[PDB]
DNA sequence: GTCCTATCGATCTTCGGAAGAGATTCAGAG
DNA sequence: CTCTGAATCTCTTCCCGCGCGCCGTAGGAC
């Protein structure tokens, strides 16, 4: 395609479907003895495109003359294999996660949205700390962060005047929350408010960073990720070596546990695995 | 050695590199400093677009030469559309413009 | 590129516009 | 009153790891100390994670981490782990007391030499708990007829 | 394992033969154990037709359709047989029924 | 033997980098 | 009581090709 200029921002996760053209489910791939792809895998025939040149994978045609058609034995489309190497999928993810770059930037670009310090955010995140939103009428400020047994004294102090949130959700139900423009103006008068250069220039850059957000069809939520997209199979291929094996691939290595660990998730979900437990799987699942 | 047409890796489309194995010399960003250095663009674009990556591009280059034209079609570096999957595969949307 | 050669191309198209 | 902890284990060596701690319970002799230790199991509940019936000592928190295969309990804080709850253990206790092959659906065998080749449902053995799947044999893709069993939805 | 059973059913001697002994051969040289070829009973059905389109009851032509059977089977089966059976093709018009267990 | 699942869910991953830059804390400092 | 100093934290970085040559999932359950 003929173009004159590149343009990068941040992904919605509606985008990212548009992307997609399946979501992967089982975390295999191919056979330990058949080389054949196994369907809604890393290597889904249908999800990607077919392996052999101009035939489907399940042989119902071998032909230009059925070009472009959809087969029903296997579910594969027939084309240009080539395509399979540009087609991607998503994998949606059973609870929201954070993007770790976002996290751990050289500043932290959301904790510098939210204003709350980095090592705070990843107490957040890790579940290692409650933090109360919308906080209503309690002696709990917007964010301010508190520990289990904190939060086992809100449990009883109050009732359910107060939300306090754990890990991922917590920071998306915040960003959700976030009135950016609002904010800005607010941050932009308080700064006149006060000469303290040490914090003047930090509250500059996050106005600066404020503003960028404003101006930019960007929305806060983006930085947690929802939807995961997987990278087309072709740019990572499970290529065989000297005998019957293949050659160990480490971005797949690292999708297979993803999808497990994700796969555990929403089969606990679905059987109401305790809090304790599910928690754990959330932080597992945010660490792979 | 010296190698004329062979052997193409499989993740970027550029040829493989060693002498038991039918590749290619690596054109490495020296090289391609000094190409600037003169005025050379055509041969810059030829050398990273029709030699090395763009896979559509490179047949049309062989019938030509074959055919007496002498002529190039760049097209697109194949391996730089794979950088994007790579970002693409992230939370990251960057994508190519019209103007 | 925009230098050499590819800079006489680019201001040729730039001076045809 | 011994209350339920959660702690992590070896997937895989879950089982070996209830018995290693059932022998330290009484080598230890902390048998005061322990009532139950809980691995449900379906024809796992709990992929990975070990209930416990115990009480909180410093000596029990080094004991079970002091049992192979166990980094420790799942809970607010490593200095104290938390209980599960109330209705948590008895819904837990709750459960550990308490389809159909459609034609034309495209299917993969479960075993046997065909196993996971690109079926499609061919006809109904409903009432014998069987079934039959086309399969692409030597040109002549067979009526071919396999187990319940043998299913892959 | 269970044994694999085919059964070949043709209207041919020579043709039915040269399929199961494709069969048989190929499962021999895959490693696998077959008790067979055994030629089961082989069907011969008869039909008589009046020749004349009018009278002449007593001209008539009797004709058949003999079906052979034989029966092939493989004991023990393995992947890679199992494989090598699956991309061996037979001669057409010669049917294959494959019972499993 | 095959094929499986999972990945210190009872250790200690190395001590023979330098620097350069920020970012993040603290400390008299009024 | 924080402010506006330092000081103490983590992170990033380190020439170009070229050849040899090896070496390259693991333990556990039916
Ligand atoms: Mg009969
Ligand atoms: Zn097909």
């Amino acid at each position: 395609e003929e173009f004159d200029a590149i343009k990068i921002a941040l992904a919605s996760p509606d985008m990212i479907r548009s992307w997609s053209f399946g979501e992967v489910k089982k975390p295999e791939t191919i056979n330990y003895r058949t080389f054949k792809p196994e369907r809604d895998g890393l290597f889904c025939a249908r999800i990607f495109g077919p392996v052999k040149d101009y035939e489907c994978l399940c042989g119902k045609y071998k032909r230009l003359k059925h070009r472009g058609v959809i087969c029903e034995k296997c579910g594969v489309e027939v084309t240009q294999t080539k395509v399979r190497r540009e087609r991607m999928g998503h994998i949606e993810l059973a609870s929201p996660t954070a993007h770790i770059w976002f996290l751990k930037s050289l500043p932290s670009r959301i904790g510098l949205l939210l204003d709350m310090p980095l090592r705070d955010i990843e107490r957040v995140l890790y579940f290692e700390s409650y933090v109360v939103i919308e906080g209503g009428m309690t002696n709990l400020e917007r964010q301010q962060i508190l520990t289990e047994e904190q939060y086992l004294d809100a449990l009883e102090e109050f009732g359910d005047e107060f939300d306090a949130k754990m890990g991922a959700e917590a920071i998306q139900a915040l960003l959700k929350s976030m009135d950016l423009e609002q904010e800005c103006e607010q941050l932009r008068e308080e700064l006149n408010e006060t000469n303290s250069e040490t914090k003047r220039k930090k509250l500059t850059k996050r106005i600066k960073l404020l503003e960028a957000f404003v101006q930019s069809g960007n929305k806060p939520e983006w930085m947690i990720l929802t939807v995961l997209p997987v990278l087309p199979p072709d740019l990572r291929p499970l290529v065989p070596l000297d005998g019957g094996r293949f050659a160990t691939s480490d971005l797949n290595d690292l999708y297979r546990r993803v999808i497990n660990r994700n796969n555990r998730l929403k089969r606990l979900l679905d059987l109401a695995a305790p809090d304790i437990i599910v928690r754990n799987e959330k932080r597992m699942l945010q660490e792979a | 050695h010296a190698r004329s047409t062979g052997s193409y890796s499989l993740v970027t489309q550029q040829p493989l590199g060693g002498k038991a194995q039918f590749g290619g010399q690596r054109f490495g960003e020296m090289e391609v400093w000094a190409l600037e250095a003169y005025g050379a663009a055509y041969t810059l674009q030829e050398m990273l677009t029709v030699k090395s990556d763009d896979v559509n591009g490179r047949t049309k280059m062989y019938k030509n030469i074959v055919d007496g034209n002498h002529q190039m079609e760049p097209g697109m570096p194949e391996s730089f559309n794979v950088l994007l999957k790579e970002i693409r595969s992230l939370g990251i949307n960057i994508e190519l413009e019209d103007e | 590129i925009p230098a050499g050669t590819g800079y006489a191309y680019h201001q040729d198209r730039m001076r045809r516009r | 009153k011994k209350r339920w902890y959660v702690v992590q284990a070896f997937s895989g060596f879950e089982g070996r790891v209830a018995t290693s701690l059932r022998e330290h319970i009484k080598l230890h002799n902390m048998e005061d100390l322990f009532g139950e230790v809980m691995v449900p199991t379906e024809e796992k509940f709990f992929p990975g994670y070990v209930l416990v019936q115990m009480v909180m000592n410093d000596a029990s928190w080094h004991l079970v981490r002091s049992v192979p295969r166990v980094m420790g309990f799942i809970g607010g804080t490593s200095d104290r782990p938390a209980p599960i709850s109330d209705k948590e253990v008895d819904a837990i206790m709750n459960r550990l007391q308490q389809t159909l092959f459609e034609p034309g659906e495209m299917v993969r065998v479960n075993d046997g030499p065909f196993a996971d080749f690109n079926g499609v449902v061919e006809e109904v053995d409903y009432e014998k708990s069987r079934l039959k799947v086309s399969v692409s044999i030597f040109g002549r893709a067979t009526p071919v007829e396999l187990d319940f069993s043998q299913v892959e939805k | 394992n269970q044994r694999i059973r085919i059964r070949l059913k043709a209207f041919d001697h020579r043709l039915i033969d040269q399929a199961t002994a494709e069969i048989v051969e190929t499962a021999k040289r895959t490693g696998a154990q077959v008790r067979g070829p055994i030629p089961l009973p082989t069907r011969k059905e008869r039909f008589t037709v009046l020749i004349s389109p009018h009278v002449n009851k007593d001209a008539r032509d009797q004709y058949e359709i003999r079906t052979h059977l034989r029966l092939v089977d493989i004991v023990e089966p393995t992947e890679k047989t199992v494989d090598a059976l699956m991309r061996l093709d037979l001669a057409a018009g010669v049917d294959v029924q494959i019972s499993l267990g």
